[PDB]
């Protein structure tokens, strides 16, 4: 800690403005460790002012500040510390357990901040992430390294939908995981914490295959905006050094957008549109660009994404969904019809879609779905006034294997024992395609509408109208 | 520190020279800083409110803000002829 | 050693520069250093930190020099001296930028070694005068039939391509340029097209695969990409298009022809909104700035096709603007309609009903048409463009007890709409745009069951090419069909549809 | 008039000053009384500290103005109409700023130039002499304004000079070049 | 609002037009959720009330196909009818 | 083959901070004085040469 | 000569700093010497302390903070004379046409004051012109304001070619082609047809003269192409005693261009982003469009309604201005029917009986009812049938069908454009053309003959020639 020693000046809110002495200059991006019965608060300079006036955003609490109160400069970008031990603990935004299983294993300690890697070191995606969610699989097949993006409602099984993909992706890849909250309740992190405890993926003796960056809501605006730089490092050791892949989660990035919001505000910087940061693009971007698919790592981001009042043309959601390699939305609608998942399979679409890409029959019968659904669609205005009762027997017997389609989607989840109760099912990806095509060709359309509802593979819609039949 | 209408040069050089009255602040103004039909003027320190003063730039204006040292007359008429 | 040689090139460095102007960093707070010095500063100029980052300085005020960093804060700080590089922004331009991936700077990023640039020139130069401009009698075919026939496009022609995000918003940009290997093959350096995509916003990774499906198809051989990704800088960003367009003045001045698309230029406008906020500049409407509209009328001019005492030369430009919602009322879409000369709108619906290109032909235009069209394709695509608006209305009208005419009408435009579909990536070649036209035109496959529709042409296809590719090769040669070859051509499609 | 605009910071202060008692040439006699008054109310501790605080009222502001003039009697009475003119402002925490520059204006109007040899260690007078030299034997300094160059020693510069003056520097900081060097060397 | 909705763990949106149409205390049931809650409520009261939502979510679509005054077969009927009540 | 790779990186972090105590050593060496004096005397040829 | 050193470059405001009591005047021209060979400044406020804040017409591609500014001392001279007649002519009063220094007696400032109550005329005067659909259904106005709509493709050009010949016809007077956020290859398109429509002929005759305003010209030099085109009309108007007709292109541009100068000069954005000082503007520039009792300049504006809004700002304060609005129709144009225009829509304000006559004014209304009345009958009669057309109806339908082909007649610009040599029927010809057919006496004429020719005359003459 360099002898800048600083003295508040201006406590206005988490911005504080410390004026260091003559003849010592700070660099910004620094650290200030203030010594306080809050241990150290740490100030992240963002500005210098000049005279040797910072003006700074603090991570914790302003309460209580005193007046010229002195503030040490610890320097450079906050480093937390990085290890193997990451693994299997709640990590705080300064880098400090939550789960008090003591300090983290400092082998290496690593700043926050790091850089995007550059244009020649990009290595792209082109494997099929496979998620065990036919929908997901058949309308928008995930792919290893991607960004798939989790656009939906106020937690309308989001966490519940992530759940399901840790239990099946995250335990089943032998690469590490890190779950990241940004802004989450403490709520739902208890049942996060003790969830992952019991499917055993937090193993609190031996090694856990996930990490846990917790940042909760209660935490000043600034410490909710600078907790994803210091989970993108923890991936980045893992990515890089480690090598590993890593199946990275994060929650939820509108809160990242409304976290920088508050503090852009704060910094006095205009806020741009819909009251968003300046420089909503670039810090969304930066953030997107560390998250790659490298050559030591191939990263495949999950990033959750709340869409403010389900509207996703709004700036936020809109600039995120540019950088969204497979974007995904899961919206209330198909809930209520009572499919589980949520997922809108018209609106959910991944890049990978191509024909060659997943295979001609894959897309062909994609295709055929996509058409029916689309058909469905056209016609439920049709069936709205003039109703069925005029429009071809080819386009009822298409409306019926879009009944029967829409509640072959209908798939439980394991991770919906908790909600429905109902065991959920893995589906392999070639049987996925062969059970749409039955259902296309005409195969199922003497299998009741229920007995493809909430089931899983081409044996279960069997297996489900049997157990009608009897 | 902040703007101030003493800051003007000729009237802080004025000001300096131990020169600060004779009417030149009372019943006349001298303008400042001008366009957008309004003008701000130094003095007129015995100007009314509401009243009519005839600029010497062949206008008229009715002064709107009373202002410390200053008002700020509103321009009856274009900015061409106003220096 | 490795440190070794790094060491020998640090070395190196030992020259001193006896600064004519020096500034020194008041304070340095959102990239936005003000700076006391620099008396002598041009404005627009290149400015080098301590950093050794570089500015420009938008804001030249008396006392401070208000400099935008094209670097990162991170390694910026206050007091830095500030190293007047003293010239106004310049990139190199020049031939040797074909098949070369660079960012703004014009530092590959594709790091294929150092740029072969014949000059480096200011990008700030202004647009071709109105006498030496004149009328676009060329035509360019983008290898997508209904593009080409529909929506003509010319050279030095400037003409939107506005529509929804992503939806293989790049593979229609992406088909040109493939269709343009054709060309490129060609000698006639109005048919070498030296294409440039602007990549204004993308990440660097998808960048990367356009990057690989660009060397996949072998077009970089003419291709120039300047980059500006997600990571990369604001004012970069903002610089960019101009960059990209000296590059191609170049070309147009060598008396050549090219065509720079620049996508997406509604990232430009944030980056713009982003800069001015932060220094302040009046904010506009939609929260732009209000001269967002100079900039973009001024680099869509500079696009342009020359008078031929001018070399007879162009740069050719299809600028990309991604509509969010589809809002064309959207200030920065209303703007650049009113400067462009044709739009392609893509619908969602379209797109959705598995129609990709998803291009909705009704919002869709071209205001320079046949002038920049070929005659033979011209012949039998004007009753296409009349088949097609009465399959629109007559769409509507496909919901139960219906006239036999409007039931012809929803054969035939319903086989054509199905006919004018293309896979992504597959661009083609005119004289066999010529012939599928000509056959859907005539209504023979719109005899021809739907279903047998995409059978058919390709063995029509292959059919032409074992029958006749003479009469193709004489499309192709002659660009005007004769009454014998609109014979012959009926003749061969007969019994094509016969079989 | 000024021979050389300062931009404000009551350096338009500095400026009106300037050209009032430049045409009343009494600008040396100015510069050395309000340094001299300047001076001891720095060795004042009072106007060492509450002349900068902004305590004073109108009324205490005034009488602090009527303690100066005990503190020294004439020498410009421009620069004692300046003192009213900034204790009404109330702008007296910008009072050496001033002083400074009125000092930039006066001795430009003389024709001096002020420089420095910012340097890691003390140079020698052999340095000073060459340096002096230099200048003046590059059109840098074409004489008609003089040289002045204050060597000051700042250990920040790890090593090697900066001579800086008319916006003309000669940087040969040593750890500017150890930055570069060692940057080169985490790639 | 916007800020609210993430922070609470339950949205318990009330809608005025259902005031007035009798449903006084008058709730907007299309738009109250548990983001979390979903379990919490009497063990008994967990069983019978199962596929309550699903009839009324029946009865939502059922009833906007019958506003605009079309025939409605039996079937969307039994819906209807069952959803009045 | 990864730690192996790693490690070539990670001997250049090492050699940097070796360069930093050689960075001290000359610091702590009278070619502060003398390469200072070298500089001066440099500076000057080279502000003769403008 | 007055001096000044530029003490800033924020943006392309540029605040100068000038010698005491050597301040330029609101309004002034400066020019600031450049390797551009001169940069105009003009200055637009006076920010006091011996600094202004300037707006551009020629934009700052480098700048080095201190130049010498020369004062031309008030607002720039543009050229005017009889030899100012067919150059094309830049913002700054310079040649674009490279037909080198413009010919040129005189130069008069951009800015100027619109002629006093006294010297407005108290009585309105009615224009003519060859287009019988103008003179009837929306009549063209000595001294007015037309807004034209439709844009080109219907032939908007042509249409203002089409008055360009007919002006000359008319009075022989002159026009000028202002064009604000001009296309480039508009521009080249338009200067190409003017030499081939020979409205200008270089070597011959060149009557209209031109001012283009490019996109990529200043936003400060868009709003003030307006004003100069105007002072060279009303050098004609003024010293020729003659009347002309100004053209100016998107008055949307002219707007966005004020907005944009407003929110560089800082001052508060009005309503819809327009300037607080866009009704001022519009104003002086519309009442220096007047009829003095030298002349009258006579001004068609094109209108690009934002959004197709008229519900913004500034299309409400443009039709205030306006007198008539022509409104062409594209559907029109589509029938084969040049004139292009929508009659029904085109309206004029200069349609009153005292106006236009009462003969005039009931012979337009019966027209206008005689086709209101065809819209509504066509409607029902299409569907229902046209054998359920009664005697009555069936000669309103007629006379309608008859009087929709006896508008179009081509025009002499329009040579070419439609292959047939131009066709100009004079005022009182159109009254009496209309009343004929009106009161069936040439109802014993068919549709075809009516078709693609002039006034009552000649469709007596084509009649025979179309049976024939």
């Amino acid at each position: 800690s360099t002898p800048i020693t600083g003295k508040v000046t201006a406590v206005i809110g988490a911005i504080v403005d410390v004026h260091f002495e003559q003849s010592e200059l700070p660099a910004i991006l620094n650290a200030l460790e203030i010594k306080t019965p809050q241990g150290k608060l740490v100030l992240e300079v963002a500005q210098h002012l000049g005279e040797n006036t910072v003006r700074t955003i603090a991570m914790d609490g302003t309460e209580g500040l005193v007046r010229g109160e002195k503030v040490l400069d610890t320097g450079g970008p906050i480093s937390v510390p990085v290890g193997r031990e990451t693994l299997g603990r709640i990590i705080n935004v300064i880098g400090e357990p939550i789960d008090e299983r003591g300090p983290i294993k400092s082998k290496l300690r690593k700043p926050i901040h790091a850089d995007p890697p550059s244009f020649a070191e990009q290595s792209t995606s082109a494997e099929i992430l496979e998620t065990g969610i036919k929908v997901v699989d058949l309308l928008a097949p995930y792919a290893r390294g991607g960004k798939i993006g989790l656009f939906g409602g106020a937690g309308v099984g989001k966490t519940v939908f992530i759940q399901e993909l840790i239990n099946n992706i995250a335990k089943a890849h032998g690469g590490f995981s890190v779950f990241t909250g940004v802004g989450e309740r403490t709520r739902e992190g208890n049942d996060l914490y003790r969830e992952m405890k019991e499917t055993g993926v937090i193993n609190l003796e031996g090694e856990s295959k996930v990490a846990l960056v917790f940042g909760q809501m209660n935490e000043p605006p600034g410490a909710r905006a600078r907790v994803a730089l210091t989970g993108l490092t923890i991936a980045e050791y893992f990515r890089d050094e480690e090598g590993q892949d890593v199946l990275l989660f994060i929650d939820n990035i509108f809160r990242f957008t409304q976290a920088g919001s508050e503090v852009s505000a704060l910094l006095g910087r205009i806020p741009s549109a819909v009251g968003y940061q300046p420089t909503l693009a670039t810090d969304m971007g930066l953030l997107q660009e560390r998250i790659t698919t490298t050559k030591k790592g191939s990263v495949t981001s999950v990033q959750a994404v709340y869409v403010p009042a389900d509207d996703l043309t709004d700036p936020a959601p809109a600039t995120t969904f540019a950088h969204l390699d497979a974007t995904t939305v899961l919206s209330r609608g198909i809930s209520e019809l009572g499919i589980y998942p949520a997922v809108d399979p018209l609106d959910s679409k991944s890049r990978l879609l191509d024909a060659a890409v997943v295979g001609q029959e894959h897309y062909d019968v994609a295709s055929k779905v996509q058409e029916t659904l689309q058909t469905y669609k056209s016609l439920q205005d049709i069936i709205a006034i003039l109703g069925m009762d005029e429009l071809s027997e080819q386009d009822k017997l298409t409306v019926e294997r879009a009944r029967k389609i829409q509640r072959f989607l209908s798939q439980p989840f394991a991770v919906a024992e908790v909600f429905t109760g109902i065991p959920g099912k893995l589906v392999r990806l070639k049987d996925t395609v062969a059970s749409f095509k039955a259902v296309l060709e005409g195969k199922y359309d003497n299998i009741p509408e229920h007995a493809f509802y909430m089931v899983g593979g081409i044996e279960d819609v069997v297996a489900k109208a049997e157990k009608l039949a009897a | 520190t902040k703007a101030q209408p003493t800051e003007v040069s000729s009237i802080l050089e004025e000001r300096i020279k131990g020169v600060s009255d004779e009417a030149n602040l009372n019943e006349t103004g001298r303008v400042l800083a001008v366009g957008d039909g309004i003008a701000r003027v130094f003095g007129l320190n015995n100007i009314q409110a509401e009243e009519l003063v005839e600029f010497s730039s062949g206008v008229k204006g009715m002064a709107l803000n009373l202002e410390p040292g200053q008002v700020g007359i509103v321009l009856f008429g274009s900015d061409r002829l106003v220096k | 050693e490795v440190s070794s040689i790094l060491e020998e090139r640090i070395k190196g460095v030992s020259d001193e520069a006896n600064l004519n102007e020096t500034g020194r960093v008041l304070a340095v707070g959102d990239g936005i250093a003000r700076v006391f010095g620099l008396n002598n500063i041009q404005a627009e100029e290149l400015v080098e930190f301590s950093s050794g980052v570089k500015g420009m300085a938008l804001n030249l005020e008396p006392g401070q020099v208000g400099i935008v960093l094209f670097g990162s804060d991170r390694l910026v700080k206050e007091g830095e001296l500030v190293k007047r590089t003293g010239n106004i922004v310049d990139v190199p331009v020049g031939p040797g930028l074909l098949g070369r991936v660079v960012d703004a700077l014009g530092n590959p990023i594709d790091g294929k070694g150092p740029i072969d640039a014949a000059g480096r020139s200011r990008a700030q130069v202004k647009a071709p005068g109105i006498l030496p401009r004149r009328s676009v009698h060329e035509p360019v075919q983008t290898g997508l039939k209904a593009v080409d026939a529909l929506v003509p496009i010319g050279r030095g022609q400037r003409e939107l391509i506005i529509g929804d995000r992503q939806t293989g918003k790049t593979a229609v940009a992406l088909d040109t340029i493939l269709n343009q290997k054709r060309w490129n093959n060609g000698s006639d350096e109005s048919k070498k097209l030296y294409c440039v995509y602007v990549a204004v916003g993308q990440k660097r990774s998808t960048v990367a695969q356009l990057v690989q499906t660009l060397e996949q198809h072998d077009a970089m051989k003419y291709s120039i990409i300047v980059a500006a990704t997600a990571s990369e800088a604001a004012p970069l960003q903002y610089l960019a298009p101009f960059t990209a367009a000296s590059i191609g003045e170049w070309f147009r001045d060598n008396g050549k022809h090219a065509l720079i698309v620049y996508d997406d230029l509604s990232k430009q406008a944030v980056a713009y909104r982003q800069l001015s906020l932060l220094l302040r500049r009046p904010p506009g409407r939609e929260a732009y700035p209000g001269d967002v509209f100079y900039l973009h009328s001024r680099l869509l001019e500079r696009a342009a096709k020359l008078s031929e005492k001018e070399g007879s030369g162009s740069l050719t430009a299809l600028p990309v603007i991604e509509t969010q919602g589809g809002d064309v009322s959207a200030y920065i879409p209303t703007n650049v309609i009113s400067i462009t000369d044709g739009q392609i709108f893509l619908e969602a619906e379209l797109f959705y009903k598995g129609i990709r290109p998803a291009i909705n032909v009704g919002l869709s235009v071209s205001r320079v048409g046949s002038a920049a069209q070929v005659k033979a394709l011209k012949q039998v695509a004007g009753s296409l463009k009349l088949f097609l608006a009465q399959y629109r209305e007559v769409a509507a009208f496909a919901q139960s007890d219906l006239d036999a005419s409007t039931k012809q009408t929803l054969v035939r435009g319903e086989r054509l709409t199905q006919l004018l579909k293309q896979n992504q990536y597959s661009p083609l070649a005119t004289e066999e745009q010529v012939p599928l036209i000509y056959a859907g035109v005539n209504g023979h496959l719109d005899g021809i069951e739907l279903s047998r529709i995409g059978e058919f042409e390709s063995s029509f296809l292959s059919y032409l090419k074992s029958n006749h590719n003479e009469l193709l090769t004489e499309i192709r040669e002659k660009g005007e069909l004769s009454k014998e070859l609109l014979a012959s051509l009926k003749s061969a499609t007969e019994s094509f549809v016969a079989t | 008039p000024p021979p050389v605009r300062l931009f404000g910071v009551e350096g338009t202060y500095a400026t009106a000053l300037y050209q009032a008692a430049a045409k009343n040439s009494s600008i040396d006699a100015a510069f050395q009384s309000l340094q001299k008054v300047e001076s001891t109310v720095k060795k004042n501790p009072k106007l060492g500290h509450l002349l900068l605080n902004p305590a004073l009222s109108l009324k205490d502001r005034n009488s602090v103005i009527d303690a100066i003039v005990e503190t020294h009697k004439n020498l410009d009475g421009y620069v004692v109409n300046l003192l009213k003119v900034l204790s009404e402002n109330n702008r007296l925490g910008c009072f050496e700023k001033i002083a400074s520059d009125f000092g930039v204006l006066n001795d430009a109007h003389n024709g001096l130039l002020k420089g420095t040899v910012t340097s890691a260690e003390p140079l020698d007078p052999k340095s000073f002499k060459r340096i002096e030299k230099a200048l003046s034997a590059s059109k840098l300094v074409g004489q008609g304004k003089s040289l002045k160059l204050e060597n000051v020693v700042k250990p920040e510069i790890k090593g090697g000079l900066i001579v800086e003056l008319g916006d003309k520097t000669v940087d040969l900081s040593i750890s500017t070049k150890i930055q570069k060097l060692n940057k080169v060397l985490e790639d | 609002p916007t800020n609210v909705i993430s922070i609470t763990d339950g949205q318990i949106f009330l809608e005025a037009e259902l005031f007035y149409k009798g449903i006084r205390p008058a709730i907007n049931v299309g738009l109250s959720v548990s983001r979390v809650g979903s379990a919490a409520q009497v063990k008994a009261l967990k069983q019978v009330a199962g596929s309550l939502k699903l009839f009324l979510a029946q009865y939502r679509e059922v009833a906007a196909f019958a506003q605009f005054g079309s025939d409605l077969d039996a079937s969307t009927k039994q819906t209807l009818v069952r959803g009045e009540r | 083959v990864r730690y192996e790779a790693s490690l070539r990186q990670l001997e250049q972090r090492q050699l940097a901070k070796s360069v930093i105590s050689r960075v001290q050593s000359e610091l702590g060496n009278p070619k502060f004085q003398e390469k200072v004096l070298q500089q001066s005397i440099s500076e000057i040829e080279q502000l003769l040469s403008k």
